[PDB]
């Protein structure tokens, strides 16, 4: 609900969320390391949210709502890491992974501003007529999951040789975690730049200077952070292992093809329709957090009250 | 002459059919009305010659960092129909610019400054407001007839070679073009509707200088003689041309032609009167954009956004577009309006709602005046003694005003009618 | 510099009580663009202040 | 005026490595988040949404 | 030519053949096709401000495409166009005829229809005509149907 209001959210998901809470859970890695009990709540909460922000982000129609739950799944990964005693893994993260969010909320806001409506089932055709944006957003993409050229790798790189190390299942949600939130970002690109064009974009002029510079200045950060950790040897991940640098861009590559495939491929209807229906409108209610709230604290404050 | 038949709305519909006055017609409520038009005629005039300027002098910049410093001349251009070499001649009064839009330009509210610390310095006519429309008369689709000529085949070839033309200099641009052909080439589409609607400025302006002047002299007497003039004017330019002609340096690019064929009334004036009275893409701070809330509508024939539905007592606030225009339209102010407001609710303090709401009350008898003429072009006379010839102008009426009825997404409980017709409010 | 880098959060906090000076009811003229151009030019100045504090601190 | 509150408390929040003022500001980003979501209030999903985000941001703090 | 020089010589239709010469129509509507076509008789002209005529004569082409729309291909009487109820005209057209004793045009009746020429029929109308407005583009409720 706090996405009432745009470009604090290119600011609020990308600059307060990374750094105002977990800076502080960051920080406090020496006494959160005394109990081994905390650290094990604090891997099952993370990997519970990543799981549950990606499947709720592949299942919503609102473009500003769709990046939002990625913001908490990529957060729930903060969360894993600082849950494996891994304070320095966190830090690198929030810069590269802010960075990437922070061009993908530019981009969607881009769109915003120009095709009204917000409604993923109402975008359309918008790639030959709109470039930067797009590519824009494909980068933003690509910093933030796999393709090793592009830094969000590196620091999810030490996470899978580190959780593989020790407690092993933890690496089972993080890999898992980079083809569901690989198919999100895909089907939030194949539904607002590719397919048919539709009557609320049937007019859609690119945005002036003020909107795409920024933009454009921020996906030019995320392409010499790969190569900005090269000329200072700042170096994330070790020992290369290619058979796990193997892994995490299979997955995400599969996620994002197989999104491209179920929407740039008009062999299936587009209004997408889940075997299961019950779990569809599930997860896009988001397990029906408020139904939940309204249920067991505010219930009570009110009733007692 | 006919019975009455059932409607809520119908206390209306028996005033158009006798007359008009879509509003009531007493003398205060007509002296804002005038005084309004007067206030929205100067940031208007400035409006038509920017649009055009960005129309024809900054078709497709990458960087307009300027974009509202027209050139000398553009200030100096003949209003097609002022003066003594006009086309149509309304408006009497010089035909180049309008003295109180060269002083506010000249000194603004502060003083004698330079253009570029007067805009720094906001201390502007808020041209934003200007451009805001012309984008939503674009992405309606609602431009007239042109808009499916504004595809291909004519306008493309045109389109491709203004831009080679305009880029010729850079090898960035020219390169970028080759890559995305279609990227500039929506940017020119923006470009020719910021010119359609910059033309329909430059008959609209003269309009409502000209009405002043009869209320001064005394010829106005009601609002129907007002909305009556509205009419004549509207039919007397129904005619004019529409087009583009894209200047570059020491050429002029032919992008839309005369010679298609493209008039003012179904190309400037009627995809006009449906895309911001009406339309309007939605307020920012009283709608929510979330696509899960059924709030705004699908289609864009349901979006009743315009000045007609306004909520005109949050001006001033965040997220509210007409406000640039109220702060625009704020100090070319006649003093009998001044007085009028200064001895009202909070005074000279909160003078923009009431001068909002006294702007919808004159774009009300606009609106009707575009509805009288509609049914004169396309249907009968009052003076007709015919009945069927009598009963449908009634139906015309009844359909134009289930617009104001339709309840989608609270559209009746939008539609600022049968609150207009309220004295108190204001 | 780098021994002046806390003064960094009072940049923008100069900037959070000098832009309100535009809010509707306060100026009624003119109102609306420099609060914002103000503020950048704050932000600007106080990221000039932090990368120089970055590099004194290599 | 709210953006550049954030923009001090980020930087007071970063360069102050006290747990206790690592809350000070983390609470006073919580009422700044409160009047920020609420920008255009007239909106009555906002002022709903607004109220969630100061609560819940608020129990955890 | 034929339907030029029939409207020139015995009736009025002194403003009608003025707008054809300024336009350039005089090329057409004399070329061997039917494309009834009718006229609005110089009245339908005077119930119209003037400031409309003098607007429209400054500008050939605006001119043109409404005398374009006042020119339906094909061959056409009365009852034939009783018989349509729509007819399409050039630069397209929905022209709802209608009527029963006099044939009334959109929004006219007709004066002295089956007027018979060398290469057309000729009506002759009262008001004098309009464009529709394709409501996907311009104004919407513009379509009101006229005989019930
Ligand atoms: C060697 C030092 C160095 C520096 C300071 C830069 C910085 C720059 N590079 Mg090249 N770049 C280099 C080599 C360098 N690069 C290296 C070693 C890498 C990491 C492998 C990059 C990664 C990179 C990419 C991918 C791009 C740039 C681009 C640019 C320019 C962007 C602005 C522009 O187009 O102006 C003129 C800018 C000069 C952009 C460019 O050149 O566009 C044509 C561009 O796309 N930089
Ligand atoms: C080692 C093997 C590697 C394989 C890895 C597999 C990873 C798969 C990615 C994860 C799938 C996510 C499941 C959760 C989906 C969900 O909960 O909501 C379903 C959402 C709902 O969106 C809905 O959208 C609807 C409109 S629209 O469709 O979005 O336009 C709207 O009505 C509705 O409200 C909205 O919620 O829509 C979907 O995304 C459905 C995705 C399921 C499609 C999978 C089919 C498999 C195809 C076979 C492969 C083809 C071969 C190609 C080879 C390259
Ligand atoms: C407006 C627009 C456009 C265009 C735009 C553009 C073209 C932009 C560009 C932009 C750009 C072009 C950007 C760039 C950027 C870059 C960057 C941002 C960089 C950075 C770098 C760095 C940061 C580095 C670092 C380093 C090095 C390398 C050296 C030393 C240091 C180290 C690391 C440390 C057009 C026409 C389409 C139209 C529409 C929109
Ligand atoms: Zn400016």
């Amino acid at each position: 609900e706090a996405m009432e209001g745009p470009i604090p959210a290119s600011i609020l998901r990308n600059a307060v969320v990374v750094a105002t809470g977990a800076w502080v859970l960051v920080k406090l890695t020496p006494v959160l390391s005394l109990s081994p009990v905390a650290l094990t709540a604090l891997l099952v909460i993370g990997s519970v949210t990543a799981l549950g922000g990606t499947l709720i982000a592949i299942a919503q129609v609102d473009i500003k709502r769709a990046l939002s739950y990625l913001v908490s799944a990529y957060m729930g990964w903060v969360f894993i890491a600082v849950g494996l005693k891994e304070p320095g893994l966190a830090f690198v993260f929030i810069l590269t992974y802010s960075l990437a969010m922070a061009v993908l909320m530019m981009s969607i806001g881009s769109i915003i501003w120009n095709s009204v409506t917000q409604d993923l089932r109402l975008l359309g055709g918008l790639w030959s007529r709109r470039p930067i944006s797009g590519i824009s957003f494909l980068v933003g993409s690509a910093g933030l999951l796999a393709v090793p050229p592009l830094a969000s790798f590196f620091p999810q790189a030490e996470l899978l040789d580190t959780a593989f190390a020790q407690l092993p299942w933890v690496g089972g949600v993080l890999l898992l975690m980079n083809t569901f939130a690989a198919f999100s970002l895909g089907r939030t690109f194949c539904l607002v730049w590719g397919g048919e064009v539709k009557p609320m974009t049937a007019r859609s002029p690119e945005v002036f200077w003020p909107m795409i510079l920024p933009m454009t200045v921020d996906l030019g950060l995320v392409l010499h952070l790969p190569i900005l950790m090269a000329r200072f040897d700042w170096v994330i991940w070790t020992q290369p292992s290619l058979a796990t640098a193997a892994a995490l861009t299979i997955t995400a590559l599969l996620g994002w093809g197989v999104a491209a495939w179920v929407y740039l491929g008009k062999a299936i209807p587009k209004p997408v329709q889940f075997p299961l229906p019950s779990v569809q409108n599930l997860l896009a209610y988001d397990f029906y957090t408020p139904k939940l709230y309204r249920a067991t604290v505010v219930g009570v404050v009110d009733m007692i009250s | 002459k006919l019975p009455p038949l059932d409607h809520p709305l119908a206390d209306i519909i028996y005033r158009l059919e006798a007359g008009g006055a879509l509003i009531p017609d007493t003398p205060v409520n007509l002296m804002k009305i005038i005084g309004m038009y007067k206030a929205y005629s100067i940031p208007m005039d400035f409006y038509w010659r920017d649009l055009l300027y960005l129309g024809e002098r900054v078709f497709i910049n990458p960087f307009p960092f300027f974009k509202y410093f027209p050139t000398k001349e553009y200030f100096e251009l003949p209003n097609h129909y002022a003066g003594d070499t006009a086309d149509l001649r309304i408006w009497r009064g010089p035909a180049h610019a309008h003295p109180e839009l060269m002083e506010f330009i000249e000194k603004g509210e502060t003083g004698k400054m330079p253009r570029l610390l007067h805009h720094l310095w906001h201390d502007r006519i808020n041209m934003e407001f200007s451009e805001d429309l012309a984008r939503a008369m674009m992405w309606h689709r609602m431009g007239g007839q042109l808009d499916i000529y504004l595809d291909s085949e004519e306008y493309k070839a045109a389109a491709d070679k203004a831009i080679r033309a305009y880029f010729k200099r850079n090898p960035l641009m020219l390169g970028l073009y080759k890559l995305f052909p279609d990227l500039f080439l929506e940017q020119a589409r923006q470009a020719t509707y910021m010119n359609v609607l910059g033309l329909f400025w430059e008959v609209m302006a003269p309009v409502f200088f000209e009405i002043s002047d009869r209320y001064d002299e005394g010829s106005i007497t009601s609002v129907k003689d007002a909305m009556n003039f509205l009419v004549n004017g509207i039919f007397a330019i129904a005619g004019r041309p529409i087009y583009h002609h894209v200047y570059i340096d020491d050429e002029v690019h032919v992008l839309v032609p005369k010679e298609k064929g493209f008039m003012w009334l179904y190309e400037a004036a009627f995809p006009y009167v449906e895309a911001v009275f009406y339309r309007t893409s939605p307020f920012r701070g009283t709608k929510s954009y979330n696509a899960q809330a059924n709030q705004v509508p699908t289609d864009q024939v349901d979006f009743h956004y315009g000045i007609l539905f306004a909520d005109k007592f949050p001006v001033g606030t965040a997220g509210i577009p007409p406000t640039l225009l109220h702060q625009d339209m704020y100090h070319f102010l006649p003093q009998y309006l001044k007085d009028y407001f200064h001895q009202h609710c909070r005074g000279e303090d909160d003078i923009l709602v009431q001068l909002g709401i006294a702007f919808q009350h004159a774009m009300y008898t606009v609106t009707s005046a575009v509805l009288q003429a509609t049914r004169a072009a396309f249907y009968y006379p009052l003076d007709d003694p015919n009945p069927e010839h009598l009963m449908a102008n009634r139906r015309f009426f009844v359909a134009q005003m289930d617009r104001f009825l339709r309840p989608q997404y609270g559209i009746a409980e939008a539609c600022k009618i049968r609150n207009v017709q309220d004295p108190n409010y204001l | 510099f780098a021994d002046t880098v806390w003064l960094i959060p009072f940049y923008s906090l100069a900037g959070m009580v000098l832009s309100l000076i535009w809010s509707p009811g306060i100026t009624r003229k003119t109102g609306p663009r420099p609060a914002g151009y103000l503020n950048i030019l704050l932000t600007f100045f106080s990221f000039v202040h932090a990368l120089l504090a970055t590099v004194a601190i290599a | 005026a709210l953006l550049a509150l954030f923009e001090g408390g980020m930087g007071a929040l970063v360069l102050l490595d006290s747990l206790f003022f690592n809350y000070v500001v983390l609470e006073i980003l919580t009422l700044a988040t409160y009047l920020l979501i609420g920008l255009w209030f007239n909106q009555p999903l906002v002022v709903t949404g607004a109220r969630d985000a100061f609560l819940t941001k608020r129990v955890g703090d | 030519a034929t339907i030029v020089d029939i409207a020139v010589n015995t009736p009025g239709f002194s403003t009608l053949v003025t707008a054809v010469k300024v336009a350039n129509l005089v090329e057409a509507l004399q070329s061997p096709g039917p494309f009834t076509v009718f006229a609005p008789n110089d009245d339908a002209f005077a119930k119209l401000p003037d400031g409309t005529i003098t607007s429209l004569v400054q500008n050939p082409p605006q001119l043109g495409r409404i005398l374009k729309y006042h020119v339906v291909a094909g061959a056409y009487k009365a009852t034939d166009l009783k018989r349509m109820g729509i007819v399409t005209s050039l630069e397209g057209s929905t022209i709802p005829i209608h009527g029963d004793n006099p044939l009334e045009v959109k929004n006219a009746t007709v004066l002295a229809a089956d007027i018979e020429a060398e290469n057309g029929i000729i009506h002759v109308i009262d008001t004098v005509i309009l464009m529709g407005l394709d409501p996907a583009h311009s104004f919407q409720e513009t379509n009101i149907p006229y005989k019930v």
